[PDB]
């Protein structure tokens, strides 16, 4: 399905 | 009594010599997030934790158990969200994996971090009496968000708690809840943002999309900030969260001293680095109950202390520029004198 990210990358 | 002072100094050396076996664990409760005005959840300086001296190699299940007894909550009616320091200079609650992370030690769960800070989600003990419980959380399909309301009138942030919701959900479906929590009428016209990091506050444009798509890098502990979509906002000083977090990022405290008054200890003013002459003049004139047109300001000398060149009123610059020659330590001061009528 639709997932969340593992890691923020900004 | 002298023996008892030899037992006190002695036992405290064991604890000094055993401290390498122990880690601290700082628990923070949602009450702590209330009325916070800055980015993320709370101010590290003003926060109040429930600390725990805990064995580095102890198990999670043990802590969980202990906790439930110290604080006074059922073990199935509390969830732990370890605080994470991200790359991008934010600290948010992150998930933790009970199943796969079940048979590991504490210290390793902190990723060798110590102290280790953890968000404690518990059911309100008031609502808990009334048949309520802590909901299930499909790690894979649900997400935990946090809601913040911004009032342009008051120029303040008002915490509106967190929600669990499925990733697949549209943003349009979470508007009611936002309205409610903020205490607005249903079908109130809102404006939404993601608090991403300090200074960065992206507007959410399409509500009719899934949360997945709507927040760039969706994750648990993402923060939506919302407000009224009202004309009255134009009246205010900071209509958007976006602007708020800027004023906040660029907030800086400046002391102002009368040149004509030798050794004047003067007054602090809290200002924004991206102000122009006009905005700095107008601020200080309000603090002196005087027309800004009667204020002459003076630039920094750089090396020496004391007023420098007299600042013309067509100065095309910003305060950042005025302050640029103050070492980090150095307190930030600017000299002025009043003119005549
Ligand atoms: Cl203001
Ligand atoms: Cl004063």
């Amino acid at each position: 399905g639709p997932r969340k990210c593992a890691r923020k990358t900004r | 009594r002298l023996q008892e002072e030899k037992r006190i100094e002695a036992q405290k050396r064991k604890e000094r010599q055993e401290a390498h076996l122990y880690m601290q664990v700082q628990i923070v409760a949602e009450d702590q997030f209330c009325g916070h005005q800055g980015n993320d959840m709370y101010d590290e300086e003003k926060v109040k934790y429930t600390v725990f001296k805990v064995l580095k190699n102890s198990s999670l299940a043990e802590f969980v158990q202990s906790l439930s007894q110290t604080m006074g909550f059922p073990q199935d009616q509390i969830r732990l969200w370890p605080m994470q320091a991200r790359s991008n200079g934010t600290k948010r609650p992150a998930m933790l994996d009970n199943e796969a992370d079940g048979n590991k030690t504490m210290i390793e769960l902190s990723d060798n971090e110590n102290p280790w800070t953890i968000f404690l989600e518990t059911v309100d003990p008031e609502l808990a009496a009334s048949g309520a419980t802590l909901p299930k959380f499909d790690k894979d399909h649900d997400v935990m968000l946090f809601l913040k309301m911004y009032d342009p009138k008051t120029r303040s942030l008002n915490y509106c708690g967190h929600i669990y919701t499925p990733i697949s959900c549209k943003i349009r479906d979470l508007l009611p809840v936002m309205c409610d929590r903020a205490g607005f009428i249903q079908d109130t016209s809102l404006i939404l943002y993601e608090e991403v990091k300090p200074n960065l506050t992206e507007r959410i444009q399409d509500y009719d999309v899934s949360l997945d798509k709507a927040l760039d890098e969706l994750m648990d502990g993402d923060i939506i900030v919302f407000q009224k979509d009202d004309p009255e906002n134009d009246n205010s000083e900071l209509p958007t969260a976006k602007e708020y977090f800027r004023d906040l990022y660029h907030r800086v405290d400046v002391i102002f001293c009368d040149k004509t008054i030798p050794n004047d200890p003067g007054f602090v003013v809290t200002l924004s680095n991206r102000m122009n002459y006009f905005q700095v003049a107008k601020t200080v004139a309000q603090r002196l109950n005087t027309d800004p047109m009667l204020l002459q300001f003076f630039k920094s000398q750089g090396y020496r202390d004391g007023p420098g060149n007299p600042l013309r009123h067509n100065y095309e610059g910003t305060l950042r520029d005025l302050l640029q020659f103050f070492k980090p330590r150095q307190p930030k001061k600017l000299y002025y004198q009043q003119l005549k009528m």
